[PDB]
């Protein structure tokens, strides 16, 4: 169909996989589009399977996402932290708030980005409609979420918490070298 | 075995055949007739739909499948036999009854079978799919059974005049001296 | 397609499963999105099959749900209570009213959550339009449902019934440590 | 896909079924969502096949339905009555008017329900628009249908016809013990 | 998928069919939903195949339909009349105008119905918009169709043509015993 | 799925075909619904394959169509005329303008119809919006198309060109005997 | 499914192809519906594969199209010109501007059409909305495209460039003999 | 289905691939329609697999695209630059801004185009709605993107940066010879 | 093929195969040694590969039922740098005795030994390429010098690494 099939010869040969399954066999996972419940759950399932396959070999998460819901991103981040093997996040295309967070959450020393990739970070968005009390409850909840996100970013990038707080007040775009200097990624992939 | 057909190839084309002793048999004065039941499945196979097709094309296709083109080329003709019609069935019944009468006369027993009895036998035994062979069994059971009993432990021991006639209430047969 | 296939070598090898079937083979079940009739029935079927497979081994229900209809959640909860093996509920991402309830309904000592997961609980929602008598009937019915939910939550968390009643009057969010202290979960999963 | 596949080893092994086919092999049938023509016909086909498989072994119909059209429910009920083996109906989640009727129509002594399941019964709904004569015809028809439903319910529950008539005048909800006392189900399933 | 697969052991065993193909193998055909071109053509194809399989064994058409277009029903009826084997129509659920007609069109002595099935008959519906001449043409055509339907119903039920004409003037519903007395069906199926 | 599979034993046995492929194997083709580009192209492909299979055996085109675009019908008609084997068209259900034309275009002596089938013929429809010159061009084109259709119908039915012209001025319906007398079909199929 | 499967016996026999793949095996390609990016790319892939199969045997492109985007048609035309084997275009049904162009672009001496096929040609359509400068740019671009189309048509038909320019000013329809005389096709296919 | 299958005989023979997989086996990739996240990610996966297959053999990317999002195009471009084997881009049909950029980004000396292909380039488009500060942020970001695109185009074509800046101010169309002279492509493919 | 597994299981169970001529194949004095790799260029951004699980891959047809016939499961691991040096020494002393039987002494410099070990051993291919690399790098110029007649008895060759050419520098 739209996804082409490929052929691999390991034991009996002519092992037909879709391209995504063919790459998952090589411990590489793709994260594209918005981060939502079902897609993030699929990513979590793939990561768990890859851990069960070989808990020592790294896992490569190719990130290209304009963001998504904070909760699914938190699920993916917790799964990355929990599993034993190291998760190498590679940001190609672009990675927005949730995508950038999942990118910087990779294994220390293994967060890469491509020379023309774009990285953007900002405070989480949300909202609520209803009575004043429920409004206050949801506001305090989203503020706790924002604080937790800032703490995790300051932990993973090495920047001060106040630095992350003053930086993510608005949309802040970063090129690949700017991202390397900021600490979101470890190095830029150039050539083979 | 389809490998055997090549001997017939050689014979049909040259009318000669060399045995193991280098001796050549002369087929120029021998009529070569070969009988098959090939291709019959398709001709009697029912197509799916409102209208059935002539499967004789499939009979030809099957024959060509079985017989290599040169084998079909070395034939004088392929005579496609048809099924037997109802009047043909009546004539077949007459033939078999005549043969049965000869068998009985060998034992010294004359036999008379009515005309409507013949018609009833033909109606009972007519089977398009099996041709004329079912008539043999039908005549067998309907006549020889009582005749065998009467020839063994019955009236027709050294005597004949057995008459067979059909009633219309039960479609049964008469017997006896 | 969207769901990638994986390869497993057990008896003849090259056993191609979708990722979800590959994990179900490991007695792990996913609960995502809203809780509705068909999805909950699928979960029930999976739980029954896993019980028939090995009634002694635990079953892991990874919960990430913004809620759903109370009846389907009740079906899942009753299936969890009925089956012999223990059901270990793991809340990743977030778990709202029905999701939080199904999370806290896990086997005692085996209710986990992830460090950044979010838990929210509230009284059940509903409504009806029609004649006054039918309105009263439906109101009494939903009040009985709310009472039953509060009783089950007080049973599974150990809190007092009045405590649950005064807590779930409005939307109440809980972080992972707050959930552990409240009694909804037993511990927080950190690392391998 | 959405429905996971399972593996079974009986004769050659590695018999891959979808989960629903895997359970149908165990003479268990699911009834979910609204009762409509195609779904009810599928249920009827499954019941006929299960009868042809072993007319002596029971058939288990797991019911979780918010209702449906009366005619499809009548088809299912007639199929249940006609077949020789006993049909054990188990109400999990909830069972509304048509679902509750199909539940109580199970084999006597084998109508079960789960401890938190909900049962609701009411007079059949309908309507028509057109000329007065057609209105009267359709009204008399639906009244005959209501009478037949009340008769069948009074037969299967043991209650008086007047009792069913005065009870189903409005939506009446029943818990599991209330359903047992009312006679809709025989007992409540608690544990293995 | 939605349609479960089944296993049959005849020659090599493990013959996996969908349930509908598994029943078609037993010379039983289902007619559900509205009668339209493609579904009726599928029914016709199945009937032709079943005739080609064994022109002596009966064919069972399980009818549950709220009606449909008159032309597709006429196609099915003509196919039923043309084929040599007898078509036993069984009305479960309900059968409206076209469905009821196809039900009563079964082989004489083999038109059955289930005890709670419903049968409804009425004059055919239709219409047209355009010029007066085309209006008259279409009206005369639909009147010829109505006359032909009444003639066929009077033939298959044994009732007088005037009786069918005065009966189908409006929607007329019939229970199973009413249908038996009217002549639409031969008997009611009760138990094995 | 919706289309059932069947089993055929020819060489190795257990040859699973869908029902439509199973009938195409018997040189019978179905034409249903509106005549459009893709469906007509499918019919053309089937006819070409059947010709390549056995150019001597007839091809049966079961027609049940409410019409369609004139161009696709012309493609089908040209394919029928070009191929060597005879195309026997059988009109079941109903055949409108394009369907009726394709029906009457069958091999002479082999155009059949079913006793209750309906046949309708009319002048082709169309239209255009734009400038006066383009309007005139499209009008002359559709008039040429109408003339060609009338000529082909007069050729295939034996009626005079003026007769077809005065007949198809409006929608004209024909029963099976009326169609036989008109010359559209050769005879009516009654029984086996 | 909708596309029937066929059986072919070459090496092991029972080679099941869909009908379109079965014909592609015979170096015949279908072009139907509007000409768009994906369909034209599919045609290009098929042509490349057929060239790689046998660069000496002709390729038959059965054209039935109401037009399409000029760019995809240009892709198909360039692919036809580039490949070594000759492309025989057969216009059945009808071929509009892009379809007619791709038809006349066949191998010289091998452009055929069917006796009732219709051919229509016209200047390319398009448009743009925006600023005056962009309007002028797009207008000059579409005028260059129109000039290139006229040049290619004059080359392939042998007519003068001014003749094509004055002919395709408006929609011009051509019958099969008119197309032969105009030079779009080489001859009309009549019978086997 | 819509995509035809083909047969290839390499080791066991009768290797059935879809046409796109059959060409991917020959290290040729298609890029059609708009450039979006999922399609570009599919292209990236195919390129990575082809590199893993043979890092020395060239990869052919047949480009026919009306543009797309700049980020997905940047992902594809970075993947092309990173991989070791040379990527030969062939522009058939047409290639707009993102498509033209990906075309000119091919391996030096291997950027081809077809004689009637069209190439169009322009400054990237975008926009934003919100507060003045966010407006300024997004404007500066898109200006940085435009500058980076101009730098990459000037690098790959050899033109001066000011030349690209003054050329892509508006939509600029280029024929195949104009593209060759401009430096976007290396040569025009004419015949085998 | 699983039928080969069934035959092997027959043997491991009773150690007697029946020749199709009625003869008995007695395996009571035969030690059964079977090998299995169950191993594995890293599509993506890396080239990582190291893993072993053969119990799952023979548990395939060597099911626990089959595995219950195994007298022992002998495990083999990768070769360390010191042991690849030692096997290089083994090959070198083999070639050394081969040449000394003709009157030519051969000395390989220690860094040349390390280079031979680095070029001949591959973790994914074990010590198998080592045979070919040792033969090609050593015997070849020696074969030339010996057949041509310039290197004869009384001669010798000192193999040292050309640090910048990586060729094994030699002499008479």
């Amino acid at each position: 169909a739209l996804v082409p099939m490929v052929i691999e010869q390991t034991s009996r040969g002519e092992r037909s996989f879709d391209i995504y399954s063919r790459l998952l066999k090589e411990r590489v996972i793709f994260l594209t589009g918005q981060v939502e419940d079902h897609m993030a759950n699929l990513i979590v399932a793939q990561m768990l399977f890859l851990e069960a396959e070989n808990p020592e070999k790294d896992i490569y998460l190719y990130i290209n996402s304009p963001g998504g819901v904070i909760t699914a991103g938190m699920s993916i981040y917790d799964t990355m932290q929990f599993i034993k093997p190291d998760v190498s996040t590679i940001c190609m295309g672009q990675a927005a708030s949730m995508g950038a967070f999942l990118l910087t959450a990779g294994a220390k020393g293994k967060r890469f980005c491509l020379p023309n990739s774009r990285v953007m970070i900002h405070q989480p968005l949300g909202g609520y409609q209803g009575q004043a009390t429920d409004i206050e409850i949801h506001a305090r909840e989203i503020l706790k979420v924002k604080g937790r996100m800032n703490e995790l970013m300051a932990l993973h990038t090495g920047q001060s918490l106040e630095q992350i707080e003053r930086d993510t007040e608005r949309d802040r775009f970063l090129s690949a070298p700017e991202a390397v200097e900021y600490g979101l990624v470890d190095s830029i992939l150039t050539h083979r | 075995h389809p490998d055997v057909f090549n001997i017939l190839l050689q014979v049909m084309d040259n009318g000669t055949l060399t045995d193991n002793n280098g001796r050549k048999a002369d087929f120029r004065n021998v009529v070569l007739v070969m009988t098959t039941n090939a291709g019959v499945r398709e001709t009697e196979r029912k197509s799916i739909g409102l209208i059935h097709q002539d499967n004789s094309t499939d009979a030809m296709e099957e024959i060509k499948k079985i017989f290599t083109p040169e084998f079909r080329n070395r034939l004088d003709n392929i005579i496609w036999f048809d099924h037997l019609s109802t009047d043909v069935i009546h004539q077949v019944v007459d033939k078999f009854i005549v043969e049965l009468q000869v068998q009985l006369d060998q034992k010294g027993v004359s036999l008379e079978v009515s005309q409507e009895a013949r018609n009833w036998l033909a109606e009972k035994g007519y089977d398009r799919a099996m041709g004329a062979r079912p008539m043999a069994r039908v005549i067998q059971d309907n006549l020889k059974k009582p005749l065998a009993n009467e020839l063994l432990f019955g009236s027709l021991v050294d005597g004949g005049q057995v008459t067979v006639a059909l009633d219309k209430e039960k479609n049964e047969l008469t017997y006896g001296f």
